[PDB]
RNA sequence: CCUUUACUAUAGCUUUACAUUGUAUUGGAUACUAACUCGCGGGCGAGGACAGUGUAUGGUGGGU
RNA sequence: GAUCAGGGUUAGUCGGGGCCUAAGGAUAAGCCGAAUGGCGAUUCCGAUGGAAGAACCGGUUAAUAUUCCGGUACUGAUAC
RNA sequence: CUACCCUUGGUCAGGUUGAAGCUGGAGGACCGAAUCGGUAAGCGUUGAAAAGCUUUCGAAUGAAC
């Protein structure tokens, strides 16, 4: 059966890229947040 | 801006208040409106956006001392 | 408000002299054309002048 | 530094064994074909007809430790030059 | 003007559609059309502010010349076209000049006519005169509401409207809807009434060709439940109420007139 | 969570008063144009102290 | 198709990109609005579409092949 | 993922019937593969599968996929 996750690569970084993350500030908000944790992977651009 | 340009007046934050008392937020806005003025002194028009409170206080000392007042405190800008 | 009429105006006239009009007569019609100033002191001092 | 290093593989001994002018060097992976050809021929100086490339992404080394250590190997490009028919090079 | 068919098919059965006779030319003007954008009833937020709309035919718009500003220039009617985007057919003019134009077509207005507009021409089918120069009793369409904006009123397949009288700076109009209304004597009207009268003939037959024309069918409220509509709820079929909206608008004799608009100085006897 | 002629509120709609807001004749109407509003083209039209808006106020208000 | 090491992907024309615009997105002048901001062009971005610049058959490696080699073509720049 | 919409592309073996205007070739027309579904039965129910398989069945030029 079909299931929920098809994958595509243009989609993935136009829905959660780091341009898309700093076009707005609540997404500014989560650059943040994850900065101050300590993330090694800040959003799905780093996994590339 | 929703601010007026002579007095600098914006709106308040208040309640309603029922008979009950109960007691909901509202705003409490200026009465503002856009009105064009001949000035004397300049041979010109401009346009202000002022309240009603702005209007008296041009046709009580003048145009021209008015906007002189407004430029000191800030409120034209 | 108080008004230094600067020409001869119908009804209430009699230029170069301390009337006392509605706010909107002054501010939206006198003024507008230049048959009427505002009454000031720094406008009423310069009226106190006749010299005739 | 254009040239990091030229190539001796099997494939190439067996190239260089059919076409006497064919050569090939690993480059930095930013360089083009114009700055190549200049490298090649203003440090052995010899006369370049041809110069084809590839880019080779470095071979993933993923070892386990407590799991999932990554490494890679750095990316190179690979340029196979071709001389003007009647000269050679030698690597020694 | 119809063409009734043949029971062939169950969707058949019942559909009558127009005869297409009127029409003299297969396909439109090159400078005058362009692709036309569909909305399916979504404003420019993304959201959905009309229901049943969606789908249909890709369509070109047409550009229709409601002003009719080149005074004094004759014009020649050369075709009559089909047109998806109005109820109504169209007629492309070429003026002596070398413009090109659409307009509405009048009922009796052929291919090899001569058109023109301005104060001084002739009261003919398809000319525009001002309402001053236009005689009373005439049947006139595409009426201004003000002078220089252009039609806006009597526009759809086979309305027309009377003008009755003269008031000076005003003349009084009967409009389609049987409303008596006072309009400006600089305003401007066609003569004539608007061609493709047997349109309210048509059947479409079947549910397929709504789709065809963009629409989507449509829900009734009482077939709902109550968090979706004050209509729905219910064991079993219920009346649902005093008929209302799905924001709780009678349905039944509401009326939604501004009660202080300032046109009705000038609407003498009201039917609408 | 849902319903309504349960209670209490409330968005919205609607009434009047004050402000915006003036002038004549004869208060309340008629009339005017300069506030204010809309159209054309790049001033001319059409309205007009109404309308719209702010504050206050009565009514309506399972839409919430 | 596991672990380690070595090796392997070759283009003027192929597919992209460079050019163009659609839905939509970001804006300019302006408009709106406790703040954060919301709107807003004929402007720009954005292919799943349009390009007036052009290549096809065969053979060779353990692993490439309109790319390497053979044969036969075509398309831009540039110098005389 | 799914519901609806917008822009831009693609796909639908074979046979039959015979409307408007002997010819002609329409249709939310017929039979039937691909395909889209999911009628009935059997099986599976620490399953091969957190919804399937086999047989059977519906639509298959359109409100189609
Ligand atoms: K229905
Ligand atoms: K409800
Ligand atoms: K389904
Ligand atoms: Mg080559
Ligand atoms: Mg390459
Ligand atoms: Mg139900
Ligand atoms: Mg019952
Ligand atoms: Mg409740
Ligand atoms: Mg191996
Ligand atoms: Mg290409
Ligand atoms: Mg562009
Ligand atoms: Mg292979
Ligand atoms: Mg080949
Ligand atoms: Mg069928
Ligand atoms: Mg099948
Ligand atoms: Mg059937
Ligand atoms: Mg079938």
């Amino acid at each position: 059966m079909k299931r929920t996750y098809q994958p595509s690569n243009r989609k993935r970084l136009n829905k959660h890229g780091f341009r898309s993350r700093m076009a707005t500030a609540n997404g500014r908000r989560v650059l943040a947040a994850r900065r101050a944790k300590g993330r090694a992977k800040l959003t799905v651009s780093d996994e590339f | 801006s929703k601010i007026c340009q002579i007095t600098g007046k914006k709106a308040m934050v208040g309640n309603n208040v029922s008979h009950s008392k109960r007691r909901t937020k509202r705003v409490f806005d200026v009465n503002l409106f856009r009105k064009k003025f001949y000035w004397v002194e300049q041979d010109c028009w401009v346009v202000l956006r002022i309240s009603a409170a702005g209007l008296r206080l041009i046709n009580k000392i003048g145009l021209d001392a008015a906007i002189k007042r407004a430029a000191e405190k800030g409120f034209l800008n | 408000m108080q008004v230094i009429l600067k020409e001869d105006v119908v009804n209430l006239g009699y230029k170069d002299d301390i009337v006392t009009v509605k706010d909107g007569y002054g501010r939206n019609f006198l003024i507008p054309q230049g048959k009427a100033v505002i009454a000031s002191e720094s406008a009423k001092k310069v009226l106190a002048e006749n010299l005739r | 530094g254009i040239i990091i290093k030229p190539i001796i593989s099997e494939k190439m001994t067996a190239v260089t064994e059919k076409m006497s002018e064919r050569y090939g060097f690993r480059v930095s992976p930013n360089a083009n074909k114009i700055e190549i050809k200049k490298a090649v021929e203003a440090m052995y100086n010899v006369k370049v007809e041809d110069v084809n490339t590839m880019r080779y992404d470095g071979k993933r080394k993923n070892r386990y430790t407590s799991g999932l250590i990554r490494g890679k190997e750095a990316s190179f490009k690979k340029a196979i030059v071709t001389l003007k028919k009647g000269e050679t090079i030698d690597f020694f | 003007g119809i063409r009734k068919l043949k029971p062939t098919t169950p969707g058949q059965r019942h559909k009558v559609i127009g005869a297409f006779d009127k029409i003299t030319a297969s396909t439109p003007e090159k400078s005058l059309v362009v692709g036309k954008k569909k909305t399916g009833g979504r404003n420019n937020t993304g959201k959905m502010t009309m229901r049943y709309i969606g789908g249909g035919h890709k369509q070109k718009y047409r550009f229709i010349d409601f002003k009719r500003t080149k005074d004094g220039i004759p014009a020649t009617v050369k075709t009559i076209e089909y047109d998806p985007n109005r109820s109504s057919r169209i007629a492309l003019l070429y003026y002596a000049d070398g413009a090109k134009a659409y307009i509405i077509a009048p009922d009796g207005l052929e291919v090899g006519h001569t058109v023109m507009s301005g104060s001084e021409a002739a009261p003919e089918v398809g000319n525009a005169l001002p309402l001053a120069n236009i005689p009373v009793g005439t049947i006139i369409h595409n009426i201004e509401l003000r002078p220089g904006q252009g039609a806006k009123m009597v526009r759809s397949a086979g309305s027309f409207a009377q003008l009755t009288s003269r008031e000076g700076t005003y003349v009084v109009i009967k409009m389609p809807s049987g409303e008596v209304r006072r309009i400006l004597s600089t305003c401007k009207a066609t003569i004539g009434s608007v061609g493709n009268s047997d349109h309210a003939l048509e059947k479409s037959g079947k549910a397929g060709r709504s789709r065809w024309l963009g629409r989507r069918p449509h829900n009734r409220g009482v077939v709902m439940n109550p968090v979706d509509h004050p209509m729905g709820g219910g064991e079993g079929r219920q009346s649902g109420g005093h008929p209302r909206s799905r924001k709780g608008l009678y349905a039944k004799g509401l009326k939604t007139r501004a009660p202080k608009k300032h046109s009705s100085k000038y609407i003498i006897e009201r039917r609408k």
